[PDB]
């Protein structure tokens, strides 16, 4: 699917992150015998969180990654399950080791802290269909789906995932990863991958000159979206224009050649001026001091709309006649 | 003091954010509407180009009155009949397309309620601090 | 000649004021030229077409009008008395237009659709060469072609002396 | 005239601003219009920007934009037809396209590029049947028709879409203003209320 550099670590945290609604899914714990330390070890760090209250609202979620107490944690949603899962845990074998006991003595504190803590617990291991269950489960439980290029958003959403696993694993916390930022970094990732790489590609149109002449500039995507749509207007409106002759069909002759002369003073202007500026700062520099001119200009000695000399600015750039980058013609062309 | 540092900080960032997501918005409404433009405007294109492939037959089949071969019909005909044939297929606005718009302006619809609350609950705590 | 032109925006004014577009209504009012009184057009008829089919302010009101020569002049000076320059727009967009159809007359004069007659310059048409129905037109190009023929079947009575007083050209 | 310059502050009063009006700004009476900016000038308080504020300007802009070129596009069919006007007074003319053949025989074709083919079969039988016509109707024949009536009606339409234009463009320069500084925060509204207050200076 994505790029399988990520584990199923990453995986299975990232598809129960996807099945949620403002839940924060805590303490993933990477776990990798019934006696084991690093079992109480995991259960005894979310202590001091639920005796707190900065954390738990009583809608978080517990489990762990990869024995009797293993099904006893997970099969047990309600409380008196939990109640017998902690009279089970409370009597199985004598206190072993100081190791497990310095926890398990701690553990027994309170029986309503250690039941709601057993009714958010669900240990799961996952499997090879992990990435396969990631794509079905993004597919048909996203609202408003976004099929025609999803392995890119799951690959940059598993590296947010994988970004804050490691964040939290290096450090001295457990997992914290709430699915409000969560549901909020896979909005700005499938909004940026959807008004970029196909909205933006229907309305420019295979990355025509006057687009990368632009990304030669590489300036915002607005200037991007702005281009575009006074592209498409312009284009429109010589098309009304001429269906009912508004404008002899010569005049964008001496529309064009007047802004070959408006850019010609305006490249002698901003080029000479400086000379010691990055050729992408300089380009953007003289578009913006192109767009801010050539707007009182007369087309078939008229006034014009704004939205006309800017798409026929980027029309005049498409064919490789001006240009923004200084060096543009040994580019491309 | 530094917190009022940091909250002029987020409150700038909020505020640059909510003025892009704005042009955003006010962007994915001009290509909602220049969609259906660009296919009437294309539509007409189209219907005013349709009778390039008629008189590119009747030069196949017919005989000209010019002597000396020109490149007349090579250098303008076909550029119509092949300017007809492209916007028949780049008339209508694709269905994916569409929703993406329609998505993507439900989705900045969201942000601007999310970020009008980050305002609201910003110059809130302006207002109690000062 | 008119070939494709290297801007972006003349091209788009090049695929609509379209040279086989008006190698076909020249050729319409021609057709309707000839079936008349079956005589070879003068081809200063033939420049009076585009000034009324290619803008708006003439082809809206041809599609209203159903009668013959001053009936359509009424409908500027009297019959709405809100308006009136266009008739008197005819002489000058031949000017702006005789780029436009001396082009359109080359586009027809290859592939047999107007045929013109020795060193006296008569043009005919190809009446062995059936047009498009009406069925099989697309929406404008049925304004147009209903233009093209009324423009056409209006000159067929307009001899030389009434073109400068009546449609206020003068060659 | 003045409430093109009332009706743009009001707008950017619901970005920047404590008022919500629900009732809708193009249906909404001047009178009432007038009442919103004195709140904003008077106490600047309870800075409640709203996306159902916000998305409301987004759509009157749009619908302001899309005004002002179906304005343009028929101012520019009365400049154009007033040339036409200017042209009568100042007279016609004969048009020439014998003479006018004969120009494109000195000039260059460069698709045609062979001379012998395009001259001795289309131009020059164009040209000596339009030659006819410069020695058959040759008199001046007068042309009338009393175009007065013209100058008078497309003076006011010209006064009326010209003072649109005036009014229009008044309303796309404070919405837009600067839209690489579109700023939220609580130093773009403190200067926004100066420039409130400059335009009800003159009230009178």
């Amino acid at each position: 699917s994505s790029w399988l550099g990520y584990k199923i670590q990453e995986y299975r945290l990232t598809q129960r992150l996807l099945e949620a609604n403002n839940s924060s899914c805590i303490g993933f714990e990477i776990l990798d015998s019934n006696h084991s330390k690093d079992l109480w070890k995991t259960l005894s760090n979310w202590m001091d969180l639920i005796d707190s209250g900065e954390i738990d609202v009583d809608n978080t979620i517990f489990l762990l990654f990869t024995s009797e107490v293993l099904q006893l944690l997970s099969t047990s949603q309600a409380t008196e399950e939990a109640s017998k899962a902690f009279d089970e845990i409370l009597k199985i074998v004598s206190h072993p080791s100081p190791s497990i006991a310095n926890y398990l003595n701690n553990f027994s504190k309170s029986k309503t802290d250690a039941c709601r803590l057993i009714s958010k617990f669900t240990y799961i291991y996952g499997s090879g269909s992990a990435p396969h269950d990631l794509r079905e489960s993004y597919k048909l439980h996203r609202l408003g789906a976004l099929e025609e290029h999803l392995d890119e958003i799951m690959y940059e959403i598993l590296g947010w995932v994988s970004d804050v696993l490691t964040l939290a694993a290096e450090k001295r916390q457990p997992t914290i990863v709430r699915a409000k930022d969560f549901g909020a970094r896979l909005g700005e990732i499938e909004s940026k991958y959807r008004q970029k790489t196909i909205l933006n590609y229907f309305c420019n149109r295979d990355a025509p000159n006057y687009i990368k002449q632009l990304n030669l500039i590489n300036v915002d995507d607005s200037e991007l979206e702005e281009a575009a749509i006074a592209n498409l207007e312009t284009k429109d409106a010589v098309v009304e224009w001429t269906l009912n002759g508004d404008v002899q069909d010569y005049s964008y002759r001496y529309y064009q050649r007047e802004l070959r002369r408006c850019w010609g003073i305006q490249k002698q202007k901003i080029h000479l001026d400086f000379n010691g500026r990055p050729e992408t700062e300089v380009g953007q520099r003289l578009y913006i001091e192109c767009l801010n001119n050539v707007t009182r200009y007369y087309l078939e000695n008229k006034k014009v709309g704004d939205f006309f000399a800017h798409g026929t600015l980027h029309s005049m750039a498409d064919k490789l006649t001006i240009g923004w980058h200084p060096e543009f013609d040994k580019k491309l062309g | 003091s530094e917190q009022e540092a940091e909250i002029t900080k987020r409150s700038r960032d909020i505020s640059n954010n909510l003025a892009k997501v704005k042009s955003r918005l006010q962007n994915i409404n001009s290509m909602n509407r220049l969609a259906n433009t660009h296919s009437d405007a294309s539509r007409l294109k189209r219907e005013r180009l349709s009778l390039s492939k008629w008189l590119l037959t009747q030069n196949d089949i017919n005989s000209s009155l010019f002597s000396e071969p020109n490149e007349i019909r090579s250098l303008v005909l076909e550029p119509l009949a092949r300017a007809f044939s492209n916007l028949e297929a780049e008339l209508e606005v694709p269905i994916h397309v569409q929703g993406a718009l329609s998505r993507e302006k439900i989705y900045l619809e969201g942000e601007l309620t999310r970020l009008a609350s980050e305002m609201k609950d910003v110059n809130t705590q302006l207002k109690i601090l000062r | 000649q008119m070939l494709k032109p290297e801007n972006n925006l003349e091209k788009e004014a090049w695929e609509i004021n379209n040279p086989a577009m008006c190698s076909y209504m020249l050729w319409i009012a021609t057709l309707a030229y000839y079936q008349k009184q079956k005589e070879p057009i003068h081809p200063s008829r033939l420049f009076c077409l585009f000034p009324f089919i290619l803008y708006s302010d003439t082809r809206n009101v041809l599609l209203s009008s159903k009668g013959s020569l001053k009936s359509y002049l009424a409908k500027f000076s009297n019959s709405k008395a809100i308006s009136g320059d266009i008739p008197l727009s005819i002489h000058f967009r031949i000017d702006i237009q005789k780029n436009k159809t001396l082009d359109a007359l080359i586009v027809a004069f290859d592939s047999g659709l107007l045929v013109i007659d020795s060193d006296s310059g008569l043009i005919k048409p190809n009446v062995s060469i059936k047009p498009l129905p009406n069925s099989k037109l697309t929406d404008t190009i049925k304004e147009l072609v209903y233009c093209s023929t009324k423009i056409g079947r209006w000159l067929s009575e307009m001899t030389n002396q009434d073109l400068a007083r009546d449609l206020k050209v003068i060659f």
